[PDB]
């Protein structure tokens, strides 16, 4: 199944080769080094995992691989905009990148990644808004970033990406229901 | 004393390239290099300032000149030097001169701040702590400094140090946290309370003041997560485990999603082992978190039960077909690794039920990603041709998906046949010519069938090509090692491949013929050497790119992460890709060692050598790595041609590794065949031994090893390890793997290499055919 669970500087390498796969907007390391490093708390990865039964273990010598039959399927790049000339305006994020292998769709990888970075970015950093880009041609991520978490649109910039294809920016601001009161005990009858 | 006229104008060219003004800073230095020619400060700076320019040659040349003239100098020419040093990545040497600086009586104490970053980096963090200190103590004023110095006590063990450094700063900045600093506060919060529970081990009194000051900090620190986790993790050293659950069930509440905070839970309520309560609490979770993995699927890899495990896999497995999730095998995948007998036919029973029952018009969805389901099913138990016929009948309804394709020829690769996988994905790679994912995997397969033209054409469709005719720069430039290595496991096959035609040649025609393989087999040879060392090269990069966080880190405030990077630069060498680069080139490198060891027509012949050196222009621009500037051999001519093989595969590769590597997760049988060739046959008794004892001495390889260890003993080399290992044997007096080592040395230790041959390819009968047809194609072959 697959894991969600905060990044670390472990999982960089792994991310930069998801992103090699997945995207035609590449880095080199010391970007990811860069958000990792400054922003440590913003960024979340979806894994393979393998749990211990009661009935994989060395290491895949396999680019996507964190770690014993662990291996990175997903990931949002996150930071808090750093530029000194916005360093008097209110703090606000980006999803530098946000990547989820095709072979794992229809299963709310990217919304669940979404819903911790944009809570991380609400709690650690106290974001009053964040931005990303999408293709125009993105349907499903318009379909998921507006229709589900509730971004707008903001701007159509022209010739965004390098192939000449225009982007869509996107920003948003930052009841009864059954739950863990958090007291009671769990085991009962 | 108009040397004080000469002096003020160096100053002027000083000040010009602090300015960044490079340009003018050379004209006013080449006017002190006229009337004096032998001033080192100038020469220095030249040398700097050619560098800025990309004038590297001659700044290394002004600057080789400089310091031969000075075998002392002033404390800015030392300066100077550092810089260049540091520029040039000459860590070791900045430190001399940095030093030398200070040692010469600069008053510049911003100094020490270059050195505490270049002594980091270079892991001499006994020495940067000194210089943490004293920078620390000629600026008190920014906090930068502060938590510097307490990364640096705590690195170097001084615990207790660091804890009052950090403490320190706190005393002195309460009542002014401004809110743009709340976050660097909450970090150094965090960064202490991390220190004190390492410093408080096990001790029970220790414990509890970590917890005392975790609550003291609470509200300052914005890293619940990490804090949360903190706390969890004390309450179970402190056996405060009801406490503990709490925490574990406050983060289970934040990330739902994570599994990790839910097998912590079992245990804080101890029911851990007990099925029937496990099955009770993952039940009352799934109501809290009904989209969430872990409660529906924990239970999946212990429920006994055959029949409630199989309705639990119904639930968990169906929902997902009739979503058409194309994940849905890989998501339960790990049962059918870690409980495949159990597991496995309750699913067989379950999805071949489900689709018994489906209607392939009305339900479409459910019934093509069914099919999908069982081909994935049957490829996993190696039954080959149920596979095909369920990924078939897929393809037959729905030929409009990506993974049908993914999934059939992932299917003939396992039956050995690449060229026809990679020809399936390519027709799939028509489907989403726009999807980098579907195309990365075309390469991939391509590579695998040593197509690697094809593959640099697809590839170069997503590539940043400017001023090249494809994206093998651009692949080197942005770190693909992915692509990389493939390609070069790929040239290494092209280069046995060719190396047989030309084994296979015994009027004219054929000399002709004879010359073009020499030069294709000398070509791949030389690329799959040059590939694997781009390896090394991005992962010494990524090494280096730690050097500007020794200080960033420490000005943004994130010494916690900080820590963790220096973890995770000491483990680079240790990485997947990065063994696999050295693993696989140790195969080139032993081999041109044991090859090392072992071993008129004027006018048309003018036409002949401007027709092979006009080609060989063309295949040149195609195979370059980097920019022409930075690399004169693009074929790897120079690392094939070496007469130092054993030595540059220790330099590039294995050194590296060797140094970082943990006891548990060395490569013995490397060890084993690197020692055997250096020469030093007693860490080669050290390999067996080491390995014996996590293998047990029953293994076939353990076996293999000793006996071409055996024939070691006698009689080579010098007689004293060769008694010390003989002597050694005191300690000590199917599988295939162990027939196909032996025949690796079946020149070396005297055995029928015959009729060794005929028994591995009677052991061969198990093993799927890919790796069935890998031996008898490269493995054993003439
Ligand atoms: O190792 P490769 O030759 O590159 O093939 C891998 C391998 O699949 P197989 O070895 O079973 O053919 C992976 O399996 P693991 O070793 O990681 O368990 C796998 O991942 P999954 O099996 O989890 O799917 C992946 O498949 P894919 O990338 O489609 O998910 C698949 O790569 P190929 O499909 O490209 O052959």
């Amino acid at each position: 199944p697959i894991n969600i669970r905060r990044a670390t500087i472990n999982d960089i390498i792994c991310m930069q080769n998801a992103n090699l796969h997945n995207l035609p907007e590449n880095y080199m390391m010391k970007y990811y080094m860069y958000h990792i490093l400054s922003w440590p708390e913003a960024s979340f990865v979806a894994t393979t995992t393998t749990l211990d039964c009661e009935d994989g273990r060395t290491i895949k010598l396999d680019p996507t691989y964190l770690a014993p039959g662990e291996k990175l399927v997903g990931y949002v790049l996150v930071k808090m905009n750093d530029d000194p000339d916005q360093q008097n305006e209110p703090p606000n994020g980006h999803i530098t990148s946000l990547s989820v292998m095709r072979t794992y769709r229809r299963m709310g990888i990217a919304e669940n990644l979404m819903r911790q970075a944009l809570f991380a970015l609400r709690e650690v950093h106290q974001a009053e808004y964040v931005s990303l880009h999408v293709r125009q041609s993105n349907r499903a991520a318009l379909h998921l970033y507006r229709d589900t978490l509730a971004f707008e649109v903001l701007s159509i910039e022209k010739s965004y990406y390098q192939d000449g294809e225009d982007a869509y920016a996107m920003k948003k601001v930052l009841e009864e229901k059954l739950e863990d009161d958090l007291e009671s005990d769990l085991l009962e009858d | 004393i108009a040397l004080k006229k000469e002096n003020d104008q160096f100053l002027e060219a000083l000040k010009l390239y602090e300015g960044k003004q490079y340009k003018k800073s050379l004209k006013l230095l080449d006017a002190i290099l006229k009337k004096d020619g032998s001033h080192v400060d100038s020469l220095a700076l030249k040398g700097l300032d050619l560098y800025s320019v990309g004038e590297k040659d001659d700044a290394a040349s002004y600057v080789a000149n400089a310091i031969r003239k000075i075998e002392s100098a002033s404390p800015i020419c030392c300066h100077v030097l550092g810089i260049y040093m540091r520029n040039t990545k000459e860590y070791k040497e900045s430190i001399k001169w940095f030093t030398a600086a200070l040692n010469n009586g600069s008053t510049n104490k911003q100094i020490y701040r270059d050195l505490a970053t270049l002594q980091s980096q270079i892991g001499d963090f006994k020495n940067a702590l000194v210089s943490r200190k004293k920078y620390w103590e000629a600026f008190l004023g920014y906090r930068a400094n502060w938590t510097s110095l307490a990364v640096a006590q705590d690195v170097n063990g001084e615990r207790q140090q660091a804890i009052n450094t950090l403490s320190q700063f706190e005393k002195l900045a309460e009542g002014k946290i401004s809110d743009s600093e709340k976050y660097e506060h909450s970090e150094c919060l965090m960064y202490k309370n991390d220190i004190m529970y390492k410093a408080a081990s096990d001790n029970q009194d220790k414990l509890q003041n970590v917890l005392k000051h975790l609550n003291d900090i609470e509200p300052c620190v914005f890293d619940k997560f990490g804090l949360l986790e903190r706390k969890a993790t004390i309450y179970m050293k402190l056996g405060q485990l009801k406490d503990a659950s709490i925490v574990y069930r406050t983060l289970i509440k934040r990330n739902p999603d994570n599994f990790k905070y839910y097998k912590l839970l079992e245990v804080s309520l101890g029911i851990q082992g007990d099925n029937k309560l496990k099955k009770a609490l993952y039940g009352k979770l799934e109501q809290f978190y009904p989209r969430c993995e872990p409660p529906k699927f924990i239970p999946l890899t212990f429920l006994q039960d055959k029949e409630e495990l199989s309705k639990k896999l119904r639930e968990y497995v169906l929902p997902q077909l009739e979503r058409g999730v194309p994940a849905t095998f890989s998501n339960v995948k790990p049962l059918y690794q870690r409980r495949k007998s159990k597991v496995s036919p309750l699913l067989e029973k379950i999805v071949l039920d489900y689709l018994s029952g489906l209607d392939p018009t009305q339900d479409p969805i459910p019934f093509i990603w069914t099919n999908y389901y069982l081909s994935q099913h049957f490829l996993f138990l190696k039954d080959f041709p149920k596979a095909q016929e369920y990924i078939d009948a897929a393809l037959d309804h729905t030929p409009t998906l990506v993974e049908f394709y993914i999934l059939k020829a992932r299917i003939l690769k396992h039956l050995g046949l690449m060229d026809t996988a990679a020809g399936i994905l390519e027709e799939g790679r028509q489907l989403d010519l726009q999807d980098r994912f579907i195309n990365c995997k075309t390469v991939k397969y391509f590579l695998r069938a040593n197509n690697i033209d094809k593959a640099v054409e697809v590839a170069s469709l997503f590539t940043k090509n400017d001023d090249s005719v494809n994206g093998i720069k651009d692949l080197h430039l942005v770190e693909a090692s992915w692509f990389i290595v493939e390609q070069a496991e790929a040239y290494y096959r092209l280069y046995l491949d060719r190396k047989k035609k030309l084994d296979d040649l015994a009027s004219e025609q054929i000399a002709n013929d004879i010359k073009e393989n020499q030069w294709l087999v000398r070509k791949y040879k030389g690329l799959a050497l040059k590939r694997f060392n781009a390896i090394p090269k991005f992962y010494k990069q990524f090494e280096d790119d730690q050097l500007d966080f020794h200080s960033y880190c420490m000005r943004k405030g994130t010494p916690r992460a900080y820590l963790e990077m220096l973890e995770w630069g000491k483990a680079l060498y240790t990485k997947p890709m990065y063994v696999r680069a050295m693993k696989e080139a140790s195969k080139l490198y032993f081999q041109m060692h044991d090859d090392r060891l072992k071993r008129s027509q004027k006018k048309k012949a003018k036409k002949e050598a401007a027709a092979m050196n006009k080609r060989k222009e063309t295949e040149a621009k195609s195979v370059a790595a980097y920019p022409s500037d930075q690399d004169n051999d693009v074929f790897g001519e120079k690392l094939i041609e070496t007469s130092t093989p054993m030595e540059d595969f220790a330099t590039e590769f294995y050194n590296n590794y060797s140094m970082q590597v943990r006891e548990d997760e060395r490569d013995y049988i490397l060890d084993f065949e690197f020692n055997y060739r250096i020469g030093k046959l007693a860490l080669c008794f050290a390999s067996l031994n080491k390995f014996a004892k996590r293998f047990g001495t029953t293994s076939g390889l353990f076996g293999s090893m000793a006996i071409v260890l055996l024939h070691a003993t006698r009689n080579d080399t010098p007689f004293d390890p060769i008694l010390k290992k003989v002597v050694t044997k005191s300690l000590e007096k199917n599988d295939i793997n162990g027939l196909l080592f032996l025949y690796r040395y079946r020149d070396d230790v005297p055995i029928g290499s015959s009729n060794l041959k005929e028994m591995i390819i009677s052991s061969l009968s198990p093993l799927e055919p890919h790796s069935q047809n890998e031996i008898l194609q490269y493995y054993l072959y003439p």
